[PDB]
């Protein structure tokens, strides 16, 4: 969500608001994990955007200790295919829904 | 007392109701922003009809019961003493800050915390305006570039036909009443009048005070070169009251007796003019046929039926005093001026009194001719902000290119400074960036073009093509970069648009309740 | 047919006491968000249509005028709070209604109201003894000049404001304005005026009494401003040539009498100007406007006159120069004339301003506000007024305690441990008495936009480590020491706050039946 905002500034036309909306919708995943962990959803996401700007991907949310800590040191890791297939399959479904003008019942 | 039927609005819904009432005023004026902005129809309580796109005039004519809506109107009185042109742009900017604040209230952010974000982002935008600002008259005082700037402001009004001639008059008028080095220009020393007939190209600059009154007699001298002015509240004749004389004449015995007493008063006060050395006599009332008969023999022109407030304006401009009676006359109370003439208008019997100093003075009055009273009234407002543009250039000659180039360049810096604030006010800084984009967006919408495609296209040009800010052409000119189009607004005006809009949003968010009793 | 009440509305028992508790929470709800310097404001409109905007709890309660009988009780307690102290009306109203909320479920359980009164009387007596032990008198401490401590207390209250950058300069002006007073300190003495334009550093501190001087009329290039020992006259007379008050209308058929009538109308005005010259009054301050003709008279007589002066500025002048306000010019004499050492007309701001200097009877001064707009000055006007209150109360009472909910938490912890040592029904009531004292530090976090739960929980655990001065910081969000941050309040003010809150709470509980006589 942080890097797509910078790419939205370099583009032109309608792609500025459309890519930015795609970036802001990526913050719902960390906002949900912070809510179930007993923290402030709005304040936690704000601190992570700064730690990811100055630092690296290491910053994140640790649900076991209930606070922001190093994800690699807490032994939390996921393969790359899960995150890549999550964006690819979800995009194809969202694009398919936007292309539907009307439903027609046949017999 | 009167607790029953008392209107109360409280809670989170109170803030959303205040924003909705504020957006009703902002959405109304955003269509009139810019030179292509649509007009508004005004129906007076007495049945009069007038049409103007001026934002300051609209807010004065709008009658709104809601309390927060009344606060938006009170802002116009503060800005008109500075800008007087982009007053609509502040109301639109104030409505954009509140509209984006509605999305933040759903996230659970406290209103005071939102108001702190706008204040923090406002100083960043004001600081960015100082870097990109360029000067004109710096270190060298010149009237050549100053006249060209005023020609653009008058282009948005109905005076755009004669716009070139009225620019040189406003320049020489301000420089006469005050020096540019003094950097102090009072609007009370500048008056604007007008009369139906003629054209806007007939506007002239007379240094002094001018009011429309005729001479006591048409054969009086029309040109007085020396400066002698007698300003009295009483005419020269036997003393008469302020309403009705009602002389009592029983028969011819009282006629011949009182006429001799009046005859002594006829030659006494007329010859008294030459005793004090005075020439022109300004009296509040008129003269009889015998009084004007003695003035023609002695060559003593005078003005009759001078109004009440006109007496004070003549004594201040000419340097004289108000003399209640001829017994207090002296040489010090005489007013000064270079020339006194009577200039009529076509075949009209008005014959406005003309007082010319034949030199510089501390007060001037601009007169406007035109074929319609409503056009002249709009021509008066056309010079009002024009004087402010010249006054702002005298105070600070640094300027920032307008046409939306200023508001778009600021949001680029504010959006970058947002990631440097690890705190909840970061959202308020991002919403402050999208609010600045509304003013240049309303300019393209009023021009019959796609708003979004025009906004995002200019963003890419300022980041990639060139660092200097580029504007949007609402007049359908050749291209962008209004620097070549010579559309420029002062830097002082840009700092006030952000400062005054921040004050209004901060006051509306901190008010959580509005109370008032109802009719019992 | 035969009815006892016949339209008489009366109720008693438990429901009558519960109905009064819900009515007290409505009164505390209005002033609830106004607690604290950063608290939100309110907007109240009267029948005239004008809106009053301020966070002052004393002003809001006066405009409400609630018809409920139990609500009028808490309103009357706020009036007694002004005479004894003069502030804390919001704290007393909000805290007293909090006790009724805690004991509300105990009333529905069958607990008798008299036992509840026994708890609030005993617990309040112990809280007063605990405040006197914690209160420490600071005077010569660390051999610091008292002027330095007064400036540090002023910068803290003015921090995180519009003047927060210039607060270092304004702290000296607030302390100096208090030092110019006499041994008897009063807040109504020092006036504050606002002047548009100029930066914040342009604010001037005047030792005398200054006013806006809205007089726009003629008479310039005359009336020398410098006077060594002028006679200051206070007159409400209108010196205008043609005025709405004093005129002369006489209808005669004689032409020669018209010259006298016009002169007689000017004679009355000339007489009023002569009676001022007869007493030898150099400075003329008029409430009503003064005509241009009257200005030329005093101009040739080497005397100055200024009209359109507000009545409040004349009353502050009466207590300054040492004279008195005289309505007419006939009774004007040396008894009502004042004296000042230096009188000068200043052009600061571009407007013409007048002020006095070195008046023998003057206990008052005037401060000048300089800012970009009016809203910057109006909010700073009260912001500086709160700084004057801190400096004034610090001089009068030198024994203080840590503010910002710091003393409220220690009285909550001390009484929580003592309540366990009293077997009986007094345990649950005193335990609820300590919890109600925590509403003050909680409202400071909500009015500041912070998180009340995280701050209060970490603050409560911090008092378990022994620090008694720790409290909530309004600027930064964190637990800080209010004693080292120099946030102080007099001990007698906090004692009177708990006494008035406990008295108002016991009175509502003691009310059983509400009897209303139809008439």
């Amino acid at each position: 969500a942080l890097r797509l905002t910078e790419y939205s500034r370099t583009l032109s036309g309608m792609e500025s608001y459309c890519v930015r909306a795609f970036a802001d919708a990526m913050e719902v995943i960390p906002s949900t994990l912070a809510e179930n962990a007993g923290l402030n959803p709005i304040s936690t996401v704000t601190e992570l955007r700064n730690r990811h700007a100055q630092g690296e991907k290491t910053a994140g949310i640790n649900v076991r200790k209930g606070g922001i800590s190093n994800i690699l040191e807490e032994l939390v890791v996921q393969p790359l295919l899960v995150s890549v297939s999550a964006l690819t399959l979800a995009t194809e479904t969202v694009r398919s829904i936007l292309k539907i003008d009307d439903v027609v019942n046949t017999r | 007392k009167d607790q029953d039927r008392k209107s109360r609005l409280m809670g989170l819904e109170a803030l959303k109701s205040h924003i909705m009432a504020a957006k009703a005023v902002a959405n109304t004026m955003r269509t009139s922003l810019g030179p292509n902005g649509l007009d508004k129809m005004m129906v007076d309580k007495d049945g009069d009809v007038t049409v103007t796109n001026d934002g300051a005039t609209i807010l004065s004519m709008m009658d709104v019961d809601h309390q927060i809506a009344k606060l938006m109107v009170e802002l116009s009185k503060s800005q008109d003493d500075e800008i007087g042109d982009g007053t609509t742009g502040v109301v639109v900017l104030a409505g954009a800050l509140l509209e984006e604040a509605e999305q933040l209230l759903d996230r659970g952010i406290h209103p005071i915390r939102i108001a702190d974000g706008y204040e923090q982002a406002a100083r960043v935008a004001i600081e960015h305006l100082d870097k990109i600002s360029d000067s004109v008259l710096v270190d060298i005082k010149d009237t050549e570039p100053l006249i060209q700037t005023a020609k653009t402001t008058l282009g948005s009004k109905v005076v755009n036909s004669c716009h070139r001639q009225m620019a040189e008059i406003a320049v020489n008028a301000v420089l006469t009443v005050a020096d540019m080095e003094r950097r102090d220009v009072d609007f009370e020393l500048i008056k604007v009048e007008g009369k139906v007939g003629g054209r806007l190209e007939d506007t002239k600059l007379i240094k002094g005070v001018i009011v429309d009154k005729d001479f006591s007699h048409p054969q009086m001298p029309k040109k007085v070169e020396d400066a002698k002015i007698a300003i009295l509240t009483c005419p020269f004749e036997p003393p008469k009251p302020k309403t009705k004389h009602k002389l009592d004449v029983t028969s011819v015995e009282d006629y011949k007796a009182l006429q001799k007493y009046e005859k002594e008063k006829f030659e006494e006060m007329i010859q008294q003019i030459k005793e004090t050395g005075a020439n022109l006599a300004i009296c509040q009332w008129g003269f009889d046929d015998e009084a004007n008969h003695l003035l023609l023999q002695n060559n003593l022109p005078a003005v009759r039926w001078v109004g009440g407030p006109e007496i004070e304006l003549i004594a201040i401009a000419t340097g004289g005093r108000i003399v209640p009676r001829f017994s207090e006359l002296t040489a010090e109370k005489l007013g000064f001026a270079g020339l006194v003439q009577e200039i009529s208008f076509g075949t009209t019997k008005d014959k406005m009194l003309v007082i010319e100093q034949c030199k510089n003075s501390r007060a001037v009055t601009i007169f406007i001719r035109g074929g319609n009273k409503m056009i002249i009234e709009e021509a008066k407002r056309s010079l009002h902000d024009a004087l402010c543009v010249i006054r702002n250039l005298i105070r600070d000659n640094r300027v920032v290119y307008g046409g939306g180039a200023a508001e778009i360049s600021c949001a680029l810096a504010v959006s970058q400074e947002a990631d440097k604030c690890p705190t909840l006010e970061q959202y308020a800084m991002r919403a402050f960036a999208d609010a600045l984009e509304v003013i240049p967006m309303a300019l393209s919408e009023n021009s019959g073009m796609n708003p979004i495609q025009t906004m995002t296209e200019v963003r890419a040009r300022q980041v990639k093509e060139m660092n200097p800010a580029l504007g949007i052409d609402c007049l359908h000119k050749g291209t962008n970069d209004m620097k070549q189009q010579h559309v420029i607004e002062t830097l002082i005006g840009k700092k006030q648009q952000i400062s005054l809009a921040t004050q209004m949003v901060r006051m509306i968010l901190k008010i959580d309740d509005i109370r008032k009793p109802g009719e019992s | 047919v035969i009815l006892l009440k016949e339209g008489t509305d009366s109720s008693q028992g438990i429901p009558q006491l519960v109905s009064n508790i819900s009515a007290c929470q409505v009164i505390a709800e209005a002033v609830r968000t106004t607690l604290g310097p950063r608290g939100m404001d309110k907007l109240i409109v009267d029948g005239r249509g004008k809106a009053t905007i301020s966070n002052d709890g004393a002003t809001i309660l006066k405009l409400l005028d609630v018809v409920h009988p139990a609500a009028k009780t808490l309103v009357d307690i706020a009036k007694s709070q002004d005479a004894e102290v003069g502030d804390g009306t919001t704290s007393v109203t909000l805290l007293a209604a909090e006790f009724l909320k805690q004991v509300k479920p105990y009333v529905e359980e069958g607990l008798h109201p008299q036992i509840i009164i026994r708890a609030f009387r005993t617990a309040t007596q112990l809280a007063v003894n605990k405040i006197k032990e914690i209160a420490v008198t600071v005077k010569k401490a660390d051999k610091v000049e008292q002027r330095k401590l007064l400036e540090k207390c002023a910068m803290t209250a003015l921090s995180s404001k519009l003047i927060s950058q210039q607060k270092a300069f304004f702290a000296k002006m607030v302390v100096d304005a208090v030092m110019m007073l006499d041994d008897l300190l009063q807040l109504k003495m020092i006036g504050i005026k606002k002047v548009q334009g100029g930066a914040l550093e342009d604010s001037q501190l005047v030792a005398g009494v200054a006013f806006k001087k809205t007089f726009s009329y003629a008479g310039f290039e005359m009336q020398p401003k410098k006077y060594h020992n002028p006679k200051i006259a206070l007159l409400n007379v209108e010196l205008e040539l043609k005025a709405e008050k004093d005129n002369a209308e006489i209808r005669v058929h004689t032409v020669e009498d018209y010259q006298a009538i016009v002169d007689a109308e000017w004679n009355i005005l000339y007489d009023k100007l002569e009676k001022i010259h007869h007493s030898g009054a150099k400075v003329v301050s008029s409430k009503l406007p003064i005509g241009d003709v009257a200005t030329q008279y005093f101009a040739d007589r080497d005397m100055f006159c200024a009209g359109r002066v507000p009545e409040e500025d004349l009353k502050r002048t009466m207590m300054a120069c040492g004279g008195s306000i005289q309505t007419s010019v006939n009774a004007l004499s040396a008894d009502v004339l004042g004296r000042c050492q230096v009188f000068e007309e200043t052009q600061i701001g571009g407007e013409r301003y007048n002020f006095f200097t070195g008046c023998p009877k003057a206990k008052t001064c005037t401060f000048i506000l300089r800012g970009g707009a009016e809203q910057f000055m109006e909010e700073t006007e009260r912001s500086l007024h709160d700084a004057i209150m801190i400096v004034r109360r610090a001089i009068k009472n030198d024994s203080v305690v840590a503010g910002g909910g710091a003393i409220e938490m220690e009285l909550s912890k001390y009484l929580r441990d003592y309540s366990r040592t009293i077997p009986g029904k007094q345990q649950l009531l005193i335990g609820a008495y300590a919890k109600a004292l925590e509403i003050i530090p909680r409202q400071l976090c909500d009015n500041a936009g912070f998180d009340a739960t995280n701050i209060l929980n970490k603050l409560r655990a911090r008092h378990a480590q022994g620090g008694t001065w720790y409290g909530v910081d309004i600027n930064n969000e964190d637990i800080a020491d209010n004693f080292e941050a120099f946030v102080w309040e007099p001990a007698m003010v906090r004692i009177n706050a708990l006494t008035a809150a406990s008295e108002a709470a016991c009175l509502i509980v003691s009310v059983d039946e509400t009897i209303k006589n139809p008439r």
